[PDB]
């Protein structure tokens, strides 16, 4: 569907300079935050230098997920990104600095390589042997592609893998040989006139030529979190996606350290660095800071992006204030890039984006006075206005939208500037910090 | 077994039982007097164009507040676009102190609710034969393998349903099947088709005579088909695809016949799990197969959830697949609960404030809480004189108005114990002493609560 | 546990019409959640489009490669 | 000539099953029509 | 044996007329507390009719004036028909559960499901076990009055293996599940054994037809409901406690089954009554959620208790009213008690006396009368006691003012006893400092 | 192959008699600290150490990790070095006493050889004898194997207990399986099918090993480097053996538990038996609790007792505070953050702040060691810079300056890039600078106060 970040196609900038574009790829109307995301995403792309920290300030409704999710469309589906926001670290199963742990650790990639074994070809026939009242099983297949004519055998498993996907004479099946899954494609011969309950006749498919055992070569990409999981429990697999991760001592982490080392210089293993966005790092207290500032010392500490919207804020956790809500030992290590307010300008072509993402057709008047609404209210209600007029304009059956469209939508529902004056009106018929009366 | 009742299927007066929907035009433009409500135009109008937003599947993640004050109608027009929408559409109603957990963190529970409130509507088929078995006869094979004994080269059975019987031709190897559940003549099962495996549901109701004391359930004949080829729709809301794919629900081993016998435990889920059940979900909608459907997940008094509420739910916004969140707020200049530093408007903070559509709630005339009075009382059944009417109303405009709908109870209940059967302006009069409001309460409590003293309150 | 065939799954599969007014045992009244489950009847469609999604964390979790993958760590002293 | 194994193949033809003579007067050729 | 004279002892119902509504002033207890007991005789007689669902009455006034008088008053007349739920407010504060499950469940107690059966259960001693090794068998069963002779087939013979029934236990067969429930051993065959096993406990024969079929009236809550349909062998958990955060699709799926059980007539739906008592012990995070649970269509008719004037409420940190938030206070509504005159604390500890079965003199009630204005209620109903025990001491059968004048002397009232404080404050643990002399 | 933020220190860079000579194996002058490091690592090394402490003062960006790691690179690999923070202990299964310990004992290491007896064969006869099982509910019961081995030179034919027969069992070792029963737990380990059996025409995907050579009953001598909390958690949750205990063990999730002083004196008895046998030898090391002054005062108050005892890691401090507030008692200040009891015991080591030069040797060294090659008038930027605003931000200012640079077609950092990489990176104070000038009034274009 249509969210609030899917007209975004990137950040939108050159390959060979990194200019800004004034308007390219969604991300319009602004110039040195993107520039400046162009070179984080550069340093990023080259996956060497380890332990930054990227601090992106700014008044709020200015584009910092904006940005934020033009490096999340950049990167494609290679590198990780964790979308973390501040408030998921405080657990209740986990301990507060293990979950940041958790959260670094999410996002270094590690990419393997792997051979596997796969077979194809027509099955001339099955032949199970079975146990009375629970045993042991017995399995030979015959298959025969256009040259070959093979007579293998079976284990338990594939037998539990064959009668789960009854597998009858003449289909067109390729099993991999080191999974152990099996995928029908199709058949060769007719459905049969002799039984009842057989199924559907699937896809008409040819006998396949070539080899039985061909090789295959998959590259598969996990985390570290989930090599952590694996690696730190002897039965308990899945509790990677159950979230019952209770703790992982550091004496796993620091054997699996080793391991990816080992694995990195043998050419097994690839380790790609990611990307850790933690959206409104202001929530986080300073038990948190005070380890966000060690994480960033070793090897395998991605590059973090974060956020921010506040001024002189005081810390959680503490009693005193400082700029953003971080504390000063912590604001050495980070490099702050500003963003800025609008322009009436930009406003214009970017409320012209985000009316043809949602399938809106606009008239120029209509477009002129929702600039002026959004010059007083910011996008955040504009773009609502947006869809609100066109389904104003649905229900009274008009083509385009109107100024008397947009007109309705404003009537009916207040900004925050309208809203604060209805609160500060009618102040005896509110719940404040004392008591309220009934007419 | 289980005797029936003849008695009267009425149903109980609730707070909200008159409201029916919002009652519209067919341009959009609010009626007062209709479908429940009284006046209450432009909220109206507004949440008539919310239901349409909701109905037209362009709502991705938008927020709808609702200010007014206490006993205005926000909780009212919850209901109305709850009924508004149907059934089919989703409607998780939770409120603000419902996310504070003891198993996991608070800032989850918003999450699985977000997930009760998108739904995801299934069409598949159904193929099984069905019913009582008559027969388990099999058929010699034409060339037996030399070295064994009996060759079976085709199974007969043959299933009788409550409409038409029919014999059944099958693969051999259903053997397994009714060797290891112990399948008999006169035992109702179901064949399905992609495998193949009869289940015995039980012994049928027509031998339930044969022996006397060896029982078990005697379930009836199936009362219907015996090749059913029925369709069918099915909806599954996405909370119950992340449990079932956390927590798996039946399993063949210790530690899982233990999970399932120990209590469930509300555990965490990481977003990898939801990022790939929100990947496969929108492949299965590129196929043509699933339908999509966004519901409403109203938090009611929205000014509970605390500071580190809002930084989820801002993330939890801004993903691809969300439903609309429709909060409740009825506070003015409040401090907002985890950081007690800001004064802001309703509870909300200025930076989540902006992603808000807000509708106002207006307080109400004094010429149409006695309409209200009237809807109300010929809700309950409850009728009364013109003058009593007047006089309920007085109290509404006086007091509140959540107060005049609650002396229509105890003057209806002392009307038909006095010996009348519509209530007069007696009975009301008698009515309002034997049930104080909350002014008087105060006054009584200060006036003659003087201070702590052997008769006296305990401040 | 171990040795009780289910059976109050499947009178979902089989008494499933609206004639049969959703019968079930007397004796088995109040376990309703053993007997509306959407599991029941999703182990029984021919096509398997539910099924591909109540147990998709085993399908992600042998997809990739989480079981052939050699154990990095142990713990040190048994 | 296996002691408790009942075989299934399933050809291009049809598919048969053959169950050892020692099994037959056991209870489980009560379904294949032998029985006690 | 279980049941001995507590303070609520002598409140054998609300005690008012149940035609015209008459509150008369000594009848089943109560004395004379005219108002309230009609406004309570008006709330009771809203909550058996049963229509008007999730109303919401507090009981405010000071304390030692009746307010859980009233409440067991209404509790012990309804009978055991319409549920009620006695739960102070300290208890929701809990460390396995939340404070919103742990108070919905408060809301789930009070709501009863009533259904009417059939039972075909079959009583019987196992007199001689004939098992046909040729499948089938012959039991043999008795009663005090009856033999028969029932056939089996196949399967509950290996059911009687299962259970090893020998011949001289009381089994019972519910014949419309069909399982087997071995009850114990009979008298007549305690004389055969000598050293006994643990299990086995003794029972009398069963009495009368083997084949009992009677119509019972089952009642259940919709908690039970909610508790056993949890986890698989749930039902346990609603003795033990071992059950946590409740799942919303479970209750769901429940009250839409519950609503179709009241469309087929199978069920009948009776609402019943929560009492929260001490209500001003509630947060503001708990207001917050009763203020929507009193809107659904199962919500039961609330009535609580309260005794703060202008306090603060617990959570927040500003005055209030009765302790509780005003957005509250618009919902419910309020009966106010009063303090009692002399003539109905005479009588009042007239009741207690006969009660306890303690005889008194004129004088000595005269006395105590006094004590009572003076001192409060609790503490004018803890010296009858007190005189009567040491009236037995000194072999008295009717107390005088000797005793009621020994039992002041001992024991202190409340009054004095801030007295007794504030006349030596410097031993006592103020806030900071002991002299210990 | 990632250049961390310490990656050029290799040392602390110290002479023969011990004098830290400045420009040397990384570090940039700090004499009076790199002296005394040096003296911290001899005193690791020369086991005289039962608990001493050694707190590392000074401000932010001073170096105080710097340090840590050159004692961590001066120890070497076969000593342990525990680094862990203040925030790391605050955990929610146990009390952070627990995790303290933890970590004593995770820096108290142990070299040991062990003696492993393994039976490695090829089975060839597998054949159960169970043995006489009364009526007790569970039925039938094996009780005797008779499970015959075949190496390539000379077979055995030997008998196992139940539990060795269930450990095979939950193996699923069939005839023609090659294993070795460990005869020190009693696992048993299937390694594939023998050559024997070999055939192309499988479906399995097994590994096919030939026969293990040599005899049947091997006996091979191993060296181990276990801690002491390695121990402490193989003795408190059991998952060696094959009784039920060590069994259903294995499958339950593991927590972490609070593991009591009789545990912790006896695998000291214990460990004192191995090392009176001539087997084991004890090497003590370093916790290294970073930030300190994140520590509240239930955790100093349990340091005193955690150093009385008689085996004790030395114990390193980190905390950059002045005058501040312990955390746990909020009515006392003392410098550091440390109890003013508790600062006693610490060998307090100060570091100095920096100069201009050595903020250009550090810049240089830094250059040299990330990769990018520069001009000295950028070097003179870079300093100008690290002497105005921070240390540790004009060393970040190199990396997008390189990327910049590498836009242009240059190689060399000029004037213009690090000219440009100010505008568009900003430090702290710019930033909230321009924090309180335009950020006015709260608003639409205001920030959240
Ligand atoms: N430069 C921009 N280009 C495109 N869209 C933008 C831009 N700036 C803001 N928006 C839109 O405005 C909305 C607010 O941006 P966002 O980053 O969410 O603000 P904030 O940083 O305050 O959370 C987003 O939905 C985004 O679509
Ligand atoms: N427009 C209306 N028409 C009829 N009844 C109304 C209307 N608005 C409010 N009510 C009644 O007022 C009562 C209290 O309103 P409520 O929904 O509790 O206010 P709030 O939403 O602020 O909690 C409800 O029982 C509802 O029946
Ligand atoms: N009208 C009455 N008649 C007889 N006894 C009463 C009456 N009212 C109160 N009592 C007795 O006084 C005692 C105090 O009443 P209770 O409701 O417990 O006071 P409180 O409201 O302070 O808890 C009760 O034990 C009750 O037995
Ligand atoms: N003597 C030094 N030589 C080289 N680099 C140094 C020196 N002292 C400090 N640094 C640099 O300072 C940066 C931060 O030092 P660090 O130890 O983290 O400061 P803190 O003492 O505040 O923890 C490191 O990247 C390191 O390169």
């Amino acid at each position: 569907l249509i969210a609030a970040h899917s007209h975004i196609r990137g950040l939108g900038v050159d390959a060979d300079t990194l200019e800004p574009r004034p308007s390219s790829q969604g991300l319009v109307g602004q110039e040195k935050a993107r520039k400046a995301a162009a070179v984080v995403l550069e340093m990023i792309k080259q996956g060497k230098i380890a332990g930054r920290a990227v601090l992106i300030a700014g008044p709020p409704s200015t584009g910092k997920t904006a940005i934020a999710m033009g490096m999340a469309q950049s990167l494609g589906q290679d590198v990780p990104f964790t979308t973390l926001a501040a408030s998921e670290i405080f657990s209740l199963e986990m301990s507060k600095t293990e979950a940041l742990t958790q959260a670094f650790r999410k996002s270094i990639g590690v990419r393997i390589k792997e051979e596997s074994e796969i077979m194809e070809g027509e099955v001339v026939e099955i032949q199970i042997d079975r146990s009375v009242t629970g045993g042991a099983k017995q399995g030979k297949l015959t298959i025969k592609t256009t040259d070959m004519e093979a007579i293998y055998d079976m284990g338990s498993k594939m037998i539990d893998a064959m009668t789960k996907e009854r597998v009858m004479a003449g289909d067109i099946i390729s099993i991999d040989k080191s999974s152990g899954k099996i995928t029908k494609l199709g058949r060769s011969y007719a459905r049969s006139r002799d039984y009842d309950a057989m199924g559907v006749d699937t896809k008409f498919l040819q006998c396949p030529e070539g080899e039985l055992q061909k090789r295959k070569e998959v590259v598969h990409t996990v985390s570290l979190h989930e090599i952590d999981v694996i690696n730190s429990r002897t039965q308990g697999f899945l509790a990677l996606f159950s979230g019952d991760t209770g703790e992982i001592r550091s004496e796993i982490r620091d054997q699996i350290n080793t391991k990816v080392a080992e694995w990195k210089e043998e050419g097994k293993a690839e380790i790609v660095p990611g990307v850790l966005f933690i959206d409104e790092v202001h929530m986080l207290d300073i038990e948190c800071f005070s380890y966000i500032n060690r994480a960033l010392e070793s090897d395998l500490a991605p590059i973090v992006i974060m956020a921010s919207n506040r001024g002189v804020s005081r810390i959680r956790g503490t009693d005193y204030k400082s700029p953003h809500g971080l504390p000063l030992d912590f604001l050495d290590r980070v490099v702050i890039i500003n963003t800025h307010p609008y322009t009436p300008d930009e406003l214009r072509q970017i409320l012209s984006i985000r009316a043809q993402e949602e399938e809106v057709d606009l008239t120029p008047d209509a477009l002129a006075l929702l600039t002026k609404i959004g010059q007083e209210a910011g996008l955040r209600y504009a773009s609502n206005l947006i869809t609100t007029s066109q389904l104003i304009a649905a229900k009274r059956r008009a083509k385009q939208v109107g100024v008397e469209d947009v007109q309705r939508s404003f009537k009916l529902f207040y900004d925050p500037a309208r809203s604060v004056r209805f609160v500060q009106e009618s102040e005896k018929r509110l719940i404040g910090n004392d008591g309220v009366v009934d007419f | 077994i289980s005797e029936v009742r003849g008695n009267t299927r009425d149903h109980r007066t609730a707070a909200h039982t008159h409201i029916k929907g919002l009652g519209l035009n067919s341009s959009g433009i609010a009626e007062k007097q209709a479908a429940g409500f009284v006046g209450q135009c432009a909220a109206r109008e507004a949440c008539g164009v919310v239901v349409d937003l909701i109905k037209a599947h362009k709502m991705a993640g938008r927020g709808v507040l609702l200010a007014g004050g206490p006993g205005t109608g926000k909780t009212a027009l919850a209901l109305a676009i709850s009924q508004e929408l149907g059934t089919k559409i989703p409607f998780c109603p939770i409120t603000g102190s419902e996310i504070y957990s003891t198993e996991v963190k608070k800032t989850e529970v918003l999450m699985e609710n977000f997930r009760r409130a998108i739904g995801l509507r299934v069409r598949e088929t159904k193929d099984v034969y069905e019913g009582e078995v008559t027969e388990m006869t099999p058929e010699e094979a034409e060339n037996p393998l030399g070295g064994y004994g009996k060759t079976i080269s085709t199974l007969l059975i043959g299933l009788k349903s409550a409409r038409g019987q029919k014999k059944l031709r099958l693969d051999p190897s259903i053997y397994e099947a009714i060797q290891k559940e112990r399948v008999q003549v006169g035992d109702v099962i179901y064949i399905e088709t992609n495998t193949g495996a009869c289940k015995r549901v039980g012994r049928s109701d027509a031998y339930a005579t044969e022996f006397d004391l060896e029982a078990e359930e005697y379930v009836p004949i199936p009362k219907g088909e015996v090749h059913k080829k029925k369709e069918i729709v099915q909806d599954v809301t996405l909370h119950d695809l992340d449990v079932a794919n956390a927590r798996p629900q039946g399993g063949q081993d210790i530690i899982s016949m233990m999970g399932q016998l120990m209590k469930p435990k509300m555990t965490e889920i990481t977003d990898k799990l939801r990022m790939e059940i929100n990947k496969v979900v929108q492949k299965y909608i590129n196929q043509g197969v699933a339908e999509l459907i966004p519901g409403v997940l109203f938090i009611d008094e929205a000014h509970m959830l605390d500071i580190e509420c809002f930084t989820y739910l801002n993330k939890a916004l801004e993903s691809p697949i969300a439903p609309i969140v429709v909060l409740a707020s009825n506070r003015g200049i409040a401090t907002i609960r985890g950081a007690d530093d800001l004064k802001a408007a309703h509870g909300i903070p200025p930076d989540f404030l902006q992603r808000l559509l807000i509708i106002p709630t207006h307080p109400y005339e004094p010429d149409e809480i006695r309409r209200i009075v009237r809807i109300r009382a010929q809700t309950e059944g409850v009728q009364l004189t013109d003058a009593a009417v007047d006089r309920v109303a007085e109290h509404g405009v006086r007091i509140s108005l959540r107060y005049c709908l609650q002396l229509l109870a105890p003057a209806s209940i002392l009307a038909r114990v006095n010996g009348r059967t519509q209530v007069d302006v007696q009975d009301i009069a008698e009515a309002e002493e034997l049930f104080l409001d909350a002014r008087r309460s105060a006054n009584i409590l200060t006036s003659t609560g003087e201070s702590g003293g052997l008769h006296g309150f305990i401040s | 546990l171990a040795s009780k065939q289910n059976r109050l799954g499947h009178m979902q599969i089989v008494y499933d019409e609206p004639e049969d007014k959703k019968w079930t045992p007397v004796h088995a009244l109040f376990q309703i959640c053993e007997r509306e489950n959407p599991k029941a009847v999703a182990e029984i469609t021919t096509e398997g489009v539910l099924r591909d999604l109540m147990n998709i964390a085993r399908v992600k979790y042998r997809e990739l490669g989480l079981c052939r993958l050699e154990k990095a760590a142990r713990p040190r002293a048994s | 000539p296996d002691p408790m194994m009942i075989r299934w193949v399933n050809n291009k033809m049809g598919s048969v099953v053959a169950v050892p003579e020692e099994l037959l007067g056991t209870h489980a050729g009560v379904v294949f029509g032998a029985g006690p």
